Parts: structure tokens; sequence; C-alpha cells
């Protein structure tokens, strides 16, 4: 469960792609710190649910 | 110019540079030659760190201590085939008797040995026909003896249970007729000999040679001895032993020129030196094993080093000096009793 | 600091120069900090031959003697050394334990497989490995990793490959050019180094070793990225392939 | 000049490394 710090990339079915480092991993949701979107938007806090998730890749490990 | 690319720590520096100053003091010893990168340059270095194009292309400019293509003698595989063909032409020669036939084998760990034995048919039969045949040896290029192919089958069965992660093997005819000296604890010995090769093409057997003994009498102490210093061997048998050495080296050097020009090939702008190994048999017959280029001169101890000095003298006197002197040099030279000109030629 | 290194580099190389070529000293320093500072200070920039050579001209302009151009002098140095260029590959196994070496038909020294009128460095390496080993290295070649040293004129540029199969039945395409091919336990080579004859590998025992470590951390962690890729999918709910 | 200043700069590298 201690998957914190692992910078992950999330590809989505809506047409969007979101990178950003993981803050919380739960069976219902994935929460991201410093989330960068392939639409030109950067936010410091993102909450995405299990259901609204399509593709995932684990970009980098923690420092 | 004198390009001594070889390491100063290395053995043949004091015997080679002290002869490269005794004969050529008006010439300058230089370490690395890639500064200039047209006149006369001699270069003594190591095969891998030598410039080949600069030698086969500017012949009268560059001069070295090695020939480029010369695998016919140095490589065991090419050596066995070279004497075989020379003998299949001139059967009258000694070479066949002196030669201890040695095969090689590509053995991938997964791959069987019958298939890597069927890979070398030339060996297959030498092991298949056994009637009175010489007991064979297997170098791991451990050291073992056999006669059957099925004898060798079982040796290869050992290797896995003993570690194996080895591909290249050598098979040679091991003869149990050696010379056991009561003065030497009957320790098994072989002889190392230095041959010199000036241009296209002169051959010189250096007649000071070393007897090298394995510490175990059967498979008093004095590791390396000049063979010309053995008090046990008679002088009239010792000199015949030397004669056989001179005849083998005669028949085996031209046996390369005349077989295929592309395999062994000498340059008029270079000179070469090899370690011709033999073995004295019980009935006082010498049997050669291998000719090696850039041999380890260090083997001849720190005592018996003058053996390597007198050699480096005669290699500079008969090889490096005519590069810079006159054309009168040839008829002016005097024959040393320990540097015999076994072969003479007219290039190409 | 970053400039404390650049300083020390000139103190070791640029200052060993007196008393009596400076283009080699410049290449050597660039190699030192390219095949050592890279693996140790991973953040730092991998500045080129010309660039790093210019970088010194701005900080120590007292060391430069003539009025001849920077770029013009590196052209001149490469112009001098333009005899025969050599390229090769250092092929390591899957476990990063052994390197695959070749021994020539004329020499008993063990070097990396090495050796075109128009083709580039990568095509030369692919073609020479395919001719001396049989394995067509096309699939494994990474263009951004290599070591370089010029031996008495000839330039040697060796590429670095890992994950190659130990089981593979290697055989030469050119039969009488490569006498033997064998895998060498890396740890052993390092200990044997100073009876067995090794050509180029000896000049790069340190960078090869460092690179092996780098290629191991990157492999061990890449495994924990695949682990977590799975370990997160098998809990992050609705995860499949609909398209 | 360079010879002398070199006796002051290289000192800040030997004394800091080991
Ligand atoms: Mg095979």
């Amino acid at each position: 469960s201690q998957f914190v710090g692992f910078g992950v990339q999330v590809e989505l079915k809506d047409g969007k792609l979101i990178q950003g480092k993981i803050a919380k991993a739960t069976s219902k949701g994935l929460t991201l710190n410093d989330v960068q979107f392939g639409d030109g938007g950067k936010s410091q806090a993102f909450k995405v649910r299990a259901s609204r998730l399509k593709d995932l890749k684990v970009l980098t490990v923690a420092s | 110019l004198i390009v001594v690319s070889i390491d100063p720590m290395e053995y043949i520096y004091k015997p080679l540079t002290h002869a490269l100053k005794k004969y050529l003091p008006q010439v300058e010893i230089v370490s690395n030659l890639p500064e200039f990168d047209e006149m006369k340059v001699f270069h003594y270095g190591d095969y891998e760190q030598l410039d080949m194009d600069k030698l086969m292309e500017l012949p009268n400019n560059y001069f070295t201590n090695s020939y480029i293509y010369r695998k016919a003698l140095i490589r065991k595989h090419f050596l066995s085939h070279t004497i075989q063909t020379y003998t299949a032409k001139n059967p009258e020669s000694i070479l066949k008797k002196a030669y201890l036939e040695s095969f090689t084998i590509d053995l991938d760990y997964a791959e069987f040995l019958d298939d890597a034995l069927d890979e070398n048919w030339e060996l297959r039969q030498e092991l298949e026909n056994e009637s009175q045949d010489k007991w064979w040896i297997v170098k791991p290029s451990g050291i073992r003896v056999f006669k059957t192919i099925e004898d060798l089958q079982a040796i290869f069965d050992s290797f896995d249970d003993e570690d194996s992660q080895l591909r290249h093997f050598i098979i040679q005819e091991y003869l149990t007729n050696p010379l056991l000296l009561a003065s030497m604890d009957n320790r098994k010995f072989h002889i190392r000999c230095y041959v010199v090769c000036r241009g296209d093409l002169q051959v010189f057997v250096y007649d000071r040679m070393l007897a090298l003994f394995a510490a175990k009498p059967f498979v008093k102490d004095s590791s390396v001895l000049e063979f010309d210093s053995i008090e046990e061997i008679p002088n009239e048998r010792k000199s015949n032993i030397k004669e056989q050495i001179h005849s083998i080296t005669n028949d085996v050097f031209l046996a390369a020129v005349n077989v295929n020009r592309l395999n062994f090939q000498p340059l008029p702008n270079a000179f070469e030196t090899y370690g011709v190994d033999f073995l004295i048999d019980s009935n006082y017959e010498v049997k050669l094993l291998e000719i090696n280029a850039f041999p380890d001169f260090k083997q001849t101890g720190k005592d018996l080093k003058n053996l390597i000095d007198e050699l480096f003298d005669d290699t500079v006197k008969y090889c490096v000096t005519p590069i810079f002197n006159e054309n009168r040099n040839k008829t002016d030279d005097e024959t040393d009793p320990n540097f015999v000109k076994v072969i003479d030629y007219t290039s190409n | 600091s970053v400039d404390r290194i650049l300083e020390d580099l000139l103190v070791r190389f640029i200052i060993n120069c007196p008393n009596e070529r400076e283009l080699f000293h410049f290449e050597e320093a660039s190699w030192f900090y390219t095949d050592f500072i890279k693996l140790m200070n991973p953040t730092l920039p991998s500045l080129k031959i010309k660039s790093f050579a210019q970088l010194i001209i701005k900080l120590c302009p007292l060391v430069w003697k003539w009025d001849i151009r920077v770029d013009e002098a590196l052209q001149q140095f490469s112009k001098y050394k333009k005899s025969i260029p050599v390229r090769g590959a250092a092929i390591f196994n899957e476990n990063l334990s052994k390197i695959l070496l070749v021994q020539g038909t004329e020499s008993d020294s063990w070097s990396f497989p090495r050796g075109s009128k128009d083709e580039n460095d990568i095509d030369c390496c692919i073609r020479e490995v395919k001719e001396e080993i049989g394995f067509d290295l096309t699939d494994y070649i990474d263009d951004n990793q290599f070591i370089e040293r010029n031996i008495q004129g000839k330039n040697y540029k060796i590429f670095l490959i890992s994950g190659v199969s130990e089981v593979f039945n290697f055989k030469p395409q050119v039969r009488n050019e490569i006498d033997k091919i064998e895998w060498f336990d890396f740890k052993k080579i390092s200990k044997t180094m100073y009876n067995i004859k090794y050509y180029l590998i000896n000049s790069m025992m340190r960078p090869l070793s460092m690179w092996l470590r780098h290629q191991r951390q990157i492999k061990n962690e890449d495994q924990l990225k695949s682990y977590a890729e799975e370990q997160l999918k098998l809990l992050l709910g609705i995860t499949k392939e609909e398209q | 000049q360079l010879e002398f200043y070199r006796k002051a700069l290289n000192f800040n590298v030997i004394g800091r490394y080991d």
C-alpha cells in the first residue's frame, strides 16, 4: 500500500492523459500530487476513481 | 627512428634496448610513433598495438618485429594441415615423424560431443582407428589421457559434475616415450627454441636453447636449464638433438611458404621471432609440438636472462641494423656459431 | 561544487602538461569526466568534445598559446588522426556477470568484436558483430552509450550491450578471421588483469565496471516498476482493455 | 605568475579531497 512517491502516468478514455506523482492508492481511487495534463494544465492535487481509469504506466520510482 | 611501443617494465626491454643502442646509437629510440601521423622507421611493439597498413603499404619506410599474415605456423589447426600437405608432397622429410598431430574442438555446453566430433571428421577417424595408435591428450585451452572416442566420451561426462563453461578444446598425440634424467629426478621436460625470420625470407635457429621440466617426475629441482648445459646428455647426441631441431625448422618454415601464400606470408620490411617447442624422446628423437609468435621470454629465468640477451643482440645485429646501413652488409656479415642461417631466399 | 569539478579536472589534466599534443590532453580530460563523472554525478551535463574544450578556453584563457581557432583546432586534430577508424561492441550476458570476447586468428589477445566507405559507426558495429559472432546485434544496440580511446592513430569507439543469451550457439561468418569466441566472468578478468592476453578491455576496465553497476541498478529497479505496475492494476479497480 | 598562482590553486583540491 506504501506506493507513495512513485511517479505514474495515467492514459484516459475521455482523450486526456495525466502524469504526476502518487499521494494515495485505494481500491476506489488514485490521488496525484503535481499532476500535469496533456491538455496544458498543471494542478497540485488530483483525485481520480478506479471506474474512470483506462490505461496506466509507472513512469519513475521515488527519490 | 626506433619505435618501442612495448612497456618498459616488460622483460625484453633491457636485452632489446641495450642491443638497439650498441648497434644503432646514431638513431633515436622513441616510445609512441603517432606524432608524425617519408623515411626509415623501425618499430618493435606488440602485434595488437602495431600498425599493419603502414607496413604493407610503405614497405621501404616502415619496418617491424612482426609479419601480418602468419597463422599457418602459429595457429595449431593451420599448423597440423601445413605439415600434413608438405609431407603428402615430400614424404622423404622428418616433419611427419617429428610432428605431434593436434586437432581442436568447438564444444558448446548444450551441444553434444559426438556432434562436435562429427564437426571435425579429420579428428573423428584419428580417434576411430585405434590399432597401436598414440595415447591422446585433451587441453581445455583439465589435462587428461585416453585412446577410445568412448574414452573421451566419459572425460566430457566429468566436466559438468566438476564445476564446463568452456567452448574451445585441443587434442594432441601424447607419447609415453620421453627422456627421464636421473640427475633431474626424472622430471618430464620439453625444449623451447628461438627462430628468427628476416624479411622475404631468411630463417635463423638460435643454438642456445632451454630445457623446461615439469616439477612432478611422473603424471634434481631446476625449473629452466639451458639444454646446452645438460651434463647427462652426451655431446655427440646433444648436437644431433640440435641437428634434428635445425632440420625440423628447415622443413617446417618452407612448408608454410610453398603450401598457401595467403596463410603464412613474409614481408621484406619486417622480421619475426617464434618459440619452437619440441620434446626429446627416449630413443633421443625430437618431436615438435607448437610454434608460437611473441613468445614469453620471461620463462627463461632471471639468471639465464643472458640467453635472451645474446638472442636480442643477434636479432638487432641481423635484423634491425641493415634497415639503416649499406648494401655491402650482406657479403660483409660473419656467421655466428649460435645463430645458424637455416634458410635463404629471393623475395616473391 | 559543479565548477569545483571543472577546476580539479584542469588541475589534473591541463596542469600535468608542463614540461614538454594539448588536443589529446583535452580529449583525455573529456573522456575522464565523460566515463566517470557521468555515472557518479548523474545530474551534470554530458558536454561534447568541442564544447568542453571551449568551456576551458573561457575559464583558463591563460593556458591557450596561439591565435588559431578552437573549432579549427579540433578539425586539425581529427584531420591528423584520420587514418583508419575502428568501432566495436562490448557484449554482456543477461545476468551482467560475463562479457563475450573474441580472439583473433593471428593474435592470442582477447578483444571486443571490432572493425565502411559510406556507412555510419552503428552500421559498422552491427555488420562487424554479424561477421565475427553471427548474432545480428540490430535489436540490442543503444546509440547513446559507448567508450572511446585512440590507440596509436586508430580510433576505438566501443558500444555497450547487455542481456545477451549465454545459451546462444555463436559461430563466425568469417571462419578464418576469428579463431575463438568465449564468455569471460567479469569479476575474474579484473582479478586476472595483471597470464591471459587482453587487448582493448584492459584500457576500460573501470568504465566497463561502472556501467555494469549502472545497468544493474536500472534493471533491479525496472523490475520493481513492473511489480508495482501489476500490484497497482490488480487493486485499482476497473482495469482491462475495451478500446 | 602562472607558476606561482598554481601553487595556491591546486592546494584547495588536495586539502579538500583526502
Ligand atoms: Mg559447435
